């Protein structure tokens, strides 16, 4: 019989999540994947076939997922050796992980040689509705000095008040749901900015 | 037979300094039983009988006491009767209270110690001399909180949890028997009044890259980051008490770390911090504990003072050159001086290299000209190299200082000279105590080419003669060394001069004396006084300039015993020598 | 009423955070795995996109109903769960008292908005006491998780409202 | 029963001394002059020579009756005299509790002597509350003085008894 | 009219008390004293004529007085100027004052040069029935040194454990009812005793 | 669907180190709903899954876990099922407790701190690892007192007043889930167990009549003298730490004052006291605070040391006699020395009297014989009178000491002499530092007639030469004064000798030297070494006894430059002098 397939789900946004799967070990035979999910309650809701990518890839997108609700995924390999089912419990509120913020810029502050202005934008994947704001966390350090100073700015802009005069500082940011749903995004790429004279 | 009477009023609360009338009324039955009338009523303020302030005209059964300026706050006034005119029977007694109605409490102010109930305090006002149930009332738009009652009347800590984010209304009600008064209500959100606990686990780290920079870090409770807290950071050099303050505008936003810059390259610093709500509402926390850290060491900024000495080794192809240097002060070492590297270059030949941990290096150089080089190596790297051209012994110095002088000023032995017309590279000065019992133990210091006057940097001793030496150092090597003698400070000589006769005549005597040893001259000998007398004649005195070593007494009496005394004087007085006698 | 709205928001955020802490504490001292649910708890069954479309009456009605039934379940825990829950005290009672504070704040807000005041719902039948201490802990998990989600929804919806007003 | 007798003696001496102290305290903070007497208090009306002639039953009967009625009056003071008496607390309650201790000790002694156990006297009618705080203080004096004399008589008589046994 | 006569009462023993009286000022006329006492109660007991001394002295002895009971004395001068009455309240328990102890002896203690044995006897006026014991208080000091050390011995004997070797010590005693009824007697005369070698 | 199952037993209390079996039984409905059998049961000790210690053969619906040596005191054992073989669903959980049944508490002991409730304590025994409600039960023959419950299990303070004079019975009941055990009941009267508070207002008074005696006094609470308390009194000289104890049998009875005797006549003492029930039942109180007092001063026991000095006043009818005495030490002053009375008796004439507060009196006596008298007066009276016959100047001393010696021992300069055959009244010794730059400043001490050897009582200096003088004092006056020289301690000379040639010859040279000044000789000069050498010859050495002042070098080479060095040696080594040269 086929081994239990490995299944993982991730949510880039507060309203869709995707699940991908692969075999533990290849059976070596023509193998179909039957994939389904159902809402979980106490003791509609029934199983819906998830829409597999028309490309035939091993992926489903659950469009319009219930945010405060648990879903049970049902990936079933079926082949002449008999079925093998992976069951996975998923809730967006926990699997959610925002994309990194985009367009990090660092600008010198005129007349403040010890200050830098950092600014960025919401990730395009996140429509940033006022009820689904992100909270951002920002790290800055001199180029060579590896220790990251960490701040948690409010909004898309922060003034670093202690930038070492004339040393290029690398800056990076991570995002989370403002209610601390899900988990912090991966850090953005580092951006370089030099304090003003 | 019921209580013989009752005093009216029963519970008199008297406004202090006002008058009060009490009346004692006896029941007819008490009268006829004890065979008395109200005239026999005796009033006592506690034990103290009232000295017939009372009046009894009211009627047969009634007596009244009048008090003026009732002062005692609590008086057990009792109405007694002299039963049968003899046995004082108590009728009734009332605790006369006196006091003031409470002042309306002002300056009602509350503070929420982080993690504690809301504390509110007020001015009680004047002393009331009466128990006052100061009640801290509190409510908001839907409910009244439990009343907090002050034990001592100056503060009450409510029982209920601080109702953050709600506009409570609170007021103090003061009540005593004379009157009840309520403070102004204050309408405030307690969140604005919280005092944060000081930051904790304060820690510092240095930058190995950046000596000048220390990174502060701390943990702020922030009520679980409920409060966005800004902070005020002060720091000082460990020795300096004066707290420097970080520009307060730089800490205006929530942060856990701050990078202090422009610190001394190797110095220990002390830091402290306090925090407040970002909006600056409420009250600054207490200061944290002090934290300390050391700026990482740095390349030493200046080369050590470098000099050489040679013992005269005439007739040898090799000369023992004692290279000597003085350790860099911390402000120049900027770190742990690990070793000194000495490089010796014989002109064009291969340069010798030596590593020395001590402050001196003895090397058997040839009589050839050498270039010495000295650098100080710490953890980070070598300092700039001091350079010292060691001339060949036969090279005569071409130029020496002129108009060299030395003088004490400000308790310091200063030395001044005229620079030669050639460009000096540096000046080296050397000095030693002149002594007849001990050798010239030399000490030395380096001065920059721009220096033309300096004080001798050492533990010079008062009343000790120092020889001073100045040697010019050119690129070609040392110039001619001029020397002079000076004192840091003088004193009277430790011993006077010893007088001896060189010649005696019929009317004259050539006195002679040996100069006081320099170990005993505590200063510049300016002159000597010679005093001499006969067994009966008046003592004559002669002053002799210190340059002289002999003097001829003249016009002496023949066949006469003369006693001679001699004293030597400095700028600080003189010392008599032993008495001498001649015939 | 904007000061009422931001005040309510901040109070619900505080309550959310405390609830979270308590939930974690419970989970860590009484690890219990899988789904512990009570059929009597209210269910959230609306999309992220649907929240954005609601209107003040339904929002505030649901919020009050949800929070009030949770208040009932919390009281029921503290009385009936027996010994175990004291492990989580005073935190439970704190939760509950802030929760009744928040319900009062919401009622007052509804008054300031001059909305139709909520119906006088007759009281729910008394909850059958938990079968056992274990059932009490199970209840604890279910309740606190449902409260957590409830307050997340609450916060988000109230913020949505604020942009309307 | 000699250990019972010396124990009772020492306990009554302690009680006598405390009573004395309290009486003095009262007299000094609430000076009240002449005779303050309650008609309901028991009266001692026997000679020094008559004490010496009594026999165990009458001695112990009178002692119990006296001390018990005083216990009733003391309780009545503490309840009913109002505010003033707290000035003399805990001393009053201490007095009373040692007094009930002594009454128990006396009952036990009577049991050890195997005397006819005292009659079950029906309770005295409830004392009319004092007319006023002043009347309460008056009561205080009268009661404490009568108790003092009662305990002097008690002590002396018990010592007399001990020489018989 | 005659002034109120002065009256005083004293009790040497726990069962009799005596009262003596004298005029404040002599009237200068033949004056009789009528003297009576009665028991005090709440609101037999009536007035009894006290037995005046057959010598005609100004004294009465109340024989067999009630010990725990208050008496009111009634001394009345009667003469052609009209009567004048002194009323005095007396209770033995308070007026009682024992006579000084008699026969104080101080003996050297053999083999204890620093100790003295002091012994005395109940005053003859006090029949020392076991229910009417006295408590005695004793004072001792060296002859010249005026400061009195004070001790409260139990029973008729005390060993002074700190007598200064070879200095004569004066000793004196006072008595009181063992229940601290009445007041301490006047001190006995001083007795002299020398510690043993 | 009710709880999927229940674990049996629910509340397992496991005797530590024993084995335990738990069983988890699933309801058929749970099985058929989740499509599992008991094989899918997963056991977790808290987070830690049990590594299949469990066995499931029991039946389809039943699984059992067996633990060996259950050690953790509290384990949240939970029964889970892998729903569908994937999703672990919790079924049930039980807090597995383990521990020991309580030890029977031993050493139940109670103490009644005066004015506090009765405190009782016990040994808890081994650690039980379980909460144990140690209950202090108490009762007496008619009633049971309120149960006192220990917070920490080692002591409980009851609420009820200590029931003095009643035999209470009390015992500790220890209860935990494993078992309940009661201590032995102790049957005791609390009165016997009271610890009295220490005495207070401790005070001391002295006797003006009786210096040797101090009177202690103290206030004892005695519960209002309820307890007859005996006391234990300790005292010490203020300097001595060792507490002396008053003979405990003397304080065996209730007292408030105690007369301590045989105290030093003028000395400060420290006292402390503690008290216990006369019967010695119960426990000694803590010590009082220390109290201090000074024995009243007394007549000084011994006359001061008395001596006279006269400057030679030849040719005057009057002689200035400097009478001098040394103050009495406290052990002899025994009090405040107010003044000294000096009486001078000119034989039969009227005796002069003077009162002097200083230690010296200068009087211009005639050349007649005088009798001096000295007495020390304190508050109480004059000491015995010192007597000193001042002889007339012409009276020659008839007898002096013989065989006088002095030697240092034990770092002390001792002096010994043979008594004259006549009866000495007293000995006076005098000494001064010998110096060439300063006069003989004398110091002195008195010795009794019986003393024949003594150490010089003064701050003698090492390496300083002292002249020593001994003068016998007879009734007729001082005898002849013998003198010698000695050192307390020696050292190498501060300077070596200076060598000078007296004569030089073809093969000889008479060296001469001046003795080192006594101010520079740090000891007895025993010998000198003379060393001399040519520019190339071996250095010869000659030793010369210190008595010599000159030596003749012999067998010298002619026409040869000789260098000479000379050193002087003490018992502690020697010092080289300056080098000298001659041809
Ligand atoms: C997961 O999905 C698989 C198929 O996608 C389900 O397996 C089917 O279950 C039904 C109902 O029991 C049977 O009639 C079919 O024959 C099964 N098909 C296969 C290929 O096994 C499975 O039951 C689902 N599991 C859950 C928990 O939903
Ligand atoms: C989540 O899934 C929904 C459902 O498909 C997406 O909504 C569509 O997004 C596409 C791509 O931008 C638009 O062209 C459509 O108009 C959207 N609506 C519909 C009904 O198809 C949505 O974009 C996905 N992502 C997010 C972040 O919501
Ligand atoms: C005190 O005694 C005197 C006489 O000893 C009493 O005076 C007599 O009182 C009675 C009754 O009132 C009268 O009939 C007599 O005429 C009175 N005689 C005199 C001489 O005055 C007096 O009443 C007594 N007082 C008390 C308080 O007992
Ligand atoms: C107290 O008074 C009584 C009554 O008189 C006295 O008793 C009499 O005392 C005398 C003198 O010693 C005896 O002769 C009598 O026998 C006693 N009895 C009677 C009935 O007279 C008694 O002495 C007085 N003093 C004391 C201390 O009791
Ligand atoms: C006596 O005067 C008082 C005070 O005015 C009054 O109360 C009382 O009635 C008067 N009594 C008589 C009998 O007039
Ligand atoms: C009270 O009585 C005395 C004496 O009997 C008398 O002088 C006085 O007038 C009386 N007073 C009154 C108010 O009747
Ligand atoms: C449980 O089910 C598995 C798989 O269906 C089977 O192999 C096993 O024997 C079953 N166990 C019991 C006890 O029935």
């Amino acid at each position: 019989p086929p081994a239990r397939p490995v299944v993982s789900c991730q949510a880039a946004d507060y309203e869709n999540f995707s699940c991908t799967w692969s075999p533990s070990q290849i059976s070596g035979l023509p193998t179909r994947y039957l994939t389904s999910y159902r809402k979980k309650t106490v003791l509609s809701t029934g199983p819906w076939p998830c829409p597999q990518d028309p490309l035939g890839a091993a992926r489903c997108v659950v469009h319009g997922a219930e945010f405060w609700s648990q879903y049970r995924i049902n990936v079933t390999e079926v082949n002449p050796l008999g079925a093998s089912t992976r069951l996975l419990d998923v809730s967006l509120q926990s699997i959610l992980r925002p994309d990194p913020p985009q367009g990090l810029r660092v600008e010198s502050v005129p007349g403040y040689p010890r200050r830098l202005r950092a600014s960025w934008t919401y990730p395009a994947s996140w429509p940033c509705q006022p009820h689904f704001l992100l909270k951002f966390r920002l790290q800055y350090r001199p180029a060579q000095h590896p220790a990251w100073s960490t701040v948690e700015p409010a909004g898309l802009e922060e003034v670093i008040t202690d930038a070492v005069a004339g040393l290029p500082h690398a800056v990076r940011v991570s995002a989370r749901d403002f209610l601390d749903a899900g988990t912090w995004s991966t850090w953005s790429p580092e951006a370089w900015g030099t304090p003003s004279t | 037979l019921e209580p013989c009477g009752y005093i009216y009023p029963e519970f008199p609360v008297v406004q202090r300094g006002s008058n009060f009338t009490a009346i004692c009324v006896l029941k007819e039955a008490c009268l006829q039983h004890y065979y008395v009338n109200a005239s026999y009523i005796v009033w006592k303020t506690n034990h103290a009988a009232v000295p017939r302030e009372q009046v009894t005209v009211i009627n047969r059964t009634t007596s009244s006491v009048t008090f003026t300026d009732v002062v005692l706050p609590s008086v057990q006034l009792t109405c007694n009767i002299l039963s049968f005119g003899q046995i004082e029977q108590n009728v009734y007694g009332v605790t006369m209270l006196s006091g003031f109605p409470p002042d309306k409490p002002t300056n009602l102010t509350c503070i929420v110690n982080e993690g504690k109930n809301m504390l509110c305090q007020w001015d009680p006002g004047r002393e009331t001399y009466l128990e006052t149930n100061y009640t801290l009332k509190s409510e908001w738009a839907t409910e009244k909180f439990p009343d907090c009652q002050s034990k001592h009347g100056t503060s009450c800590m409510v029982s209920y949890m601080p109702t953050y984010y709600v506009n409570i209304e609170v007021w103090v009600e003061a009540e005593n028997a004379l009157g009840k008064v309520s403070s102004e209500s204050i309408n405030f959100d307690p969140v604005d009044k919280v005092k944060p606990t000081p930051p904790y686990n304060l820690s510092v780290t240095n930058s190995e890259e950046l000596s000048s920079i220390l990174k502060l870090s701390w943990v702020s409770s922030g009520l679980g980051g409920l409060l966005d807290l800004k902070s005020d950071i002060q720091y000082r050099t460990k020795d300096a008490s004066t707290w420097i303050q970080v520009p307060l505008e730089d800490t205006m936003s929530p942060r856990t770390s701050f990078t202090v810059q422009d610190l001394k390259p190797f110095t220990e610093y002390v830091f402290r911090i306090r925090s407040i709500k970002d909006s600056g509402k409420g009250y600054w926390s207490d200061w944290s504990e002090e934290a300390s850290g050391t700026t990482y060491e740095d390349r030493p900024s200046r080369p050590p003072s470098f000099w050489y000495k040679t013992n005269p080794s005439h007739g040898q192809e090799y000369r023992s050159v004692r290279l000597i240097w003085k350790a860099l002060p911390l402000s120049e070492a900027n770190g742990k001086i690990l070793d000194y590297e000495v490089i010796l270059t014989q002109s064009k030949s291969v340069s010798q290299t030596y590593t020395v941990t001590g402050t001196e290096l003895t090397v058997n150089l040839t009589n050839d000209r050498y270039v010495a080089s000295l650098a100080a190596r710490n953890k980070v790297g070598k300092s700039a190299a001091a350079v010292l051209t060691i001339p060949s012994p036969h090279v005569t110095a071409a130029y020496s200082v002129v108009n060299l002088k030395a003088f004490p000023k400000d308790n310091l032995l200063w030395v001044e000279w005229t620079p030669p017309p050639k460009p000096v590279s540096k000046y080296i000065l050397e000095w030693c105590v002149l002594s007849e019992n001990a050798p010239c133990v030399e000490d030395w210091q380096q001065e920059d080419a721009t220096v033309n006057r300096t004080h001798l940097r050492g533990r010079l001793l008062e009343s000790k003669c120092y020889q001073i030496t100045v040697t010019l150092v050119f690129a070609t090597g040392p110039g001619g060394s001029e020397s002079l003698k000076a004192y840091l400070k003088q004193a009277a000589p430790a011993r006077g001069p010893t007088v001896r006769t060189k010649k005696v005549g019929k009317n004259e005597a050539v006195l002679a004396w040996d100069q006081i040893p320099v170990d005993d001259q505590n200063g510049f000998i300016r002159n000597y006084s010679i005093s001499y007398r006969t067994s009966v004649g008046k003592e004559m005195v002669v002053h002799v300039d210190s340059s002289h070593t002999e003097y001829t007494l003249s016009s002496l009496s023949s066949d006469t015993l003369y006693m001679v005394r001699m004293a030597a004087y400095t700028d600080e007085g003189g010392k008599d020598g032993p008495e001498f006698t001649f015939t | 009423p904007r000061a009422e709205l931001d005040s309510t928001v901040l109070l619900t955020r505080s309550l959310l955070a405390d609830t979270r802490q308590l939930a974690a504490q419970l989970r860590d001292k009484f690890p219990a795995d899988g789904d512990h649910n009570l059929d009597s708890l209210p269910t959230l069954a609306m999309s992220a996109g649907a929240l954005g479309a609601l209107q003040l009456p339904g929002v505030l009605t649901r919020l009050r109903a949800d929070l009030l039934s949770y208040l009932r379940h919390v009281q029921w825990l503290r009385r009936a769960g027996g010994s175990s829950l004291k492990t989580l005290e005073p935190e439970l009672g704190t939760l509950q008292a802030r929760l009744d504070r928040l319900l009062r704040r919401l009622q007052l807000l509804m008054s300031r908005l001059a909305l139709p005041q909520p119906p006088p719902d007759p009281p729910a039948p008394p909850l059958a006491p938990p079968s056992s201490a274990w059932g009490g802990i199970r209840a604890a998990h279910a309740i606190l998780g449902g409260l957590h989600l409830t307050l997340d929804w609450a916060v988000r919806g109230l913020l949505l409202l604020k942009t309307r007003l």
